């Protein structure tokens, strides 16, 4: 139970697809993570990609 | 028979088969890490001594699964170099490295300064510090492994 | 009361190399020389080469250095000790390293002391 | 990590794991590339080569060993019964134990030259 | 106000073992043994009665401080032996020992009262 | 202006006993903070250990900034000072 306020959300009345949109938006704004790089010590160890 | 010495695999042994022969026999000391790693894991050294007229050949093994199918090798074992890693000793003659290393002289080459590992401190093996800088104290330590050596082979009573 | 106990390092070198026994030594009279005469120049308490840090280098290890050639004698190395050339070259490391690690610390409060 | 997993293999370190798995794989390669039955060069110049074998001795069958560009640590067996038969290609796979061909581990190129010829006359 | 209850002299606590035995790997077939709640009393039995056995190389105890009620023991015996099965034997040979000195103890204070 | 030139540093080439004191103190206490550690720790856990394991494999990330009594310094990094 969130939506406790009667908010009038007729079609005719309420933008429907801009509010499904900016929700989406929000929902793929709150999907955002954080990811740094990895650092390991062994002697053949080397931070390079597979061409290099 | 010439006698065998059997030196760990692993990459982070500071003796390996590029630098053993310039260690043990000339007596310096080179980072193995910067040198190139050597495809022939059997090798020739020779040892000058006081106690014995003339030099004494050696074999540097790396792996004894490919030089060790007869029991009677492991008869010609004097030294024994390990980095404290228990898989070393999954196809030895003494699977327990405890018997191993009180039927066979164990030694454990670590930098002066670096802690000692606990299995290493909890096994009877030798152990000889080389310092990072200074590159006199090299001879010196080649000598009291060589001193250790020596004495197996004398209470052996090898004939050379 | 000098540094650098000179009798203390040459047993040691003696113990460690097994100098028993008369067996002929390999280490030639001008490998002595030059190895005790460049050893007598790498005992560095200042840093630099400006003449005037020269010449105070010069003037600070002039005791020591004089211990040193007495010790270190040509005829004393050959006869006394009985060096080889190994035990030789460690003897003169040992000495340069250990003649560094008895300098003051920069930092020490030696007028408390 | 404390345990470390290629495959089925398990090992406790980095330096178990390399000694184990890279060191004998590398000793496999050098067995296989040393093996008198190999051939370095690009497939097609492969199978030319079969060709042109098989033709000049049609009455034995001829197999030859090749690198895997596509498919890294893998080897493919290619082999010809006769002129008349199209080359088969088979996939070899470098393991630590030796060679899987056909879901069988030989420990030697000769063991596995020896399981290709039987498992041929038992298909046959 | 730092004294130690005088009952932990002798009484073991639910999470302290009575004995703790680890292998000694720097010579072959030794063991140390931690006794826990124990004295000088058991300790100077257990360890002159193994001195006589000819299989046991050797035995010795120590008591690290008197403030703590525990000792440990080291022992090392023959390649053939166990050093535990040495340490049973011990126990009940003892134990025998006691048996008959209060059987012939009894005996004679029967015969003079 | 007061920063000498790396060739022509003068100052001795060994760390000293309170530059090491200094160092593993607050490596130490960058450690204890979360700091990113630069040696890989078997099973250490105590933030001066494995300062000190940092210090003899030469990988602490500090400068040593002596002064001269006039007023000049000299940076010398921690691992091009030579440590006993």
């Amino acid at each position: 139970q969130v939506a406790g306020l009667n908010v009038n959300r007729n079609p005719k009345f309420w933008d429907i697809e801009s509010e499904n949109r900016d929700r989406q938006e929000e929902i793929d704004k709150q999907r955002e993570e954080s990811r740094e790089s990895r650092v390991i010590k062994h002697p053949f160890f080397h931070n390079m990609k597979s061409k290099e | 028979k010439e006698p065998i010495i059997v030196l760990s695999p692993a990459a982070s042994s500071l003796v390996r088969m590029s630098n053993v022969k310039e260690f043990l026999q000339e007596g310096k000391f080179l980072d193995p890490s910067k040198e190139p790693a050597s495809s022939s894991n059997l090798l020739a050294i020779q040892r000058k001594s006081s106690r014995f007229k003339t030099p004494i050949k050696l074999l540097v093994v790396d792996n004894v699964e490919k030089l060790f199918t007869k029991s009677e090798y492991w008869d010609r074992v004097v030294a024994i170099v390990t980095t404290g890693k228990d898989w070393q000793f999954k196809n030895y003659k003494y699977k327990d490295p405890q018997i191993l290393f009180q039927k066979f002289n164990g030694f454990y080459f670590k930098y002066k300064g670096d802690a000692v590992p606990a299995s290493v401190k909890s096994w009877n093996v030798k152990v000889l510090d080389i310092d990072r800088v200074e590159r006199f104290s090299d001879r010196q330590v080649v000598e009291q492994f060589w001193d250790t050596v020596e004495n197996t082979l004398v209470a052996k009573r090898y004939k050379s | 009361p000098l540094p650098v106990n000179l009798r203390r390092i040459i047993q040691n070198a003696q113990q460690i190399f097994h100098l028993d026994r008369a067996k002929a030594s390999d280490l030639t009279i001008p490998e002595i020389i030059h190895g005790v005469r460049d050893l007598c120049k790498k005992l560095f308490v200042l840093r630099g080469e400006n003449e005037l840090i020269k010449e105070a280098q010069q003037n600070a290890t002039s005791l020591f250095q004089c211990l040193v050639r007495a010790r270190l004698a040509t005829r004393r190395i050959l006869e006394e000790f009985r060096l080889n050339r190994d035990a030789f070259e460690w003897v003169l490391g040992t000495i340069e390293a250990q003649f560094q690690r008895s300098l003051v610390h920069p930092g020490e409060m030696v007028g408390v002391i | 990590g404390r345990v470390l997993l290629v495959g089925k293999y398990r090992y406790h370190d980095l330096d178990e794991l390399l000694v184990e798995y890279v060191n004998n794989v590398a000793n496999k390669v050098e067995l296989m590339v040393s093996h008198d039955k190999f051939m370095s060069d690009s497939l097609d110049y492969v199978k030319e080569w079969l060709e042109r074998y098989s033709k000049a001795n049609g009455n034995r069958s001829h197999y030859i060993f090749t690198f895997n560009r596509k498919a890294p640590g893998w080897f493919f067996l290619l082999f010809k019964l006769n002129p008349t038969s199209e080359i088969k290609i088979w996939n070899v796979k470098a393991l630590p134990d030796g060679y899987l061909l056909a879901n069988n581990v030989y420990p030697d190129t000769n063991s596995l030259c020896n399981g290709f010829k039987t498992l041929m006359s038992s298909r046959r | 106000m730092n004294a130690p209850d005088r009952f932990e002299l002798f009484i073991l606590p639910d999470d302290v073992p009575k004995l703790k035995i680890t292998p000694d790997s720097r010579v072959p077939n030794c063991i140390i043994i931690k006794f826990e709640r124990e004295d000088h009393t058991l300790a100077n039995l257990l360890r002159e009665e193994l001195a006589l056995y000819p299989d046991v190389t050797f035995v010795a105890y120590k008591v690290e401080h008197p403030l703590f009620a525990n000792f440990v023991m080291r022992l090392q015996t023959e390649e053939g032996t166990r050093p535990k099965q040495a340490l049973e034997r011990a126990c009940a040979s003892i134990i025998n020992k006691l048996k008959t000195l209060d059987h012939k103890f009894n005996e004679e204070w029967n015969i003079k009262n | 202006e007061l920063a000498i030139l790396k060739e022509e540093r003068t100052t001795t080439p060994y760390l000293t006993k309170y530059e090491r004191a200094r160092i593993l103190g607050t490596r130490a206490l960058q450690i204890s903070m979360n700091a990113p550690v630069l040696v890989d720790i078997e099973g250490e856990t105590d933030p001066l250990q494995i300062a000190m394991k940092e210090l003899s494999q030469r990988k602490i990330p500090l400068v040593i900034r002596r002064y001269l009594p006039d007023g000049s310094y000299e940076d010398w990094g921690c691992d091009e000072l030579i440590v006993d």
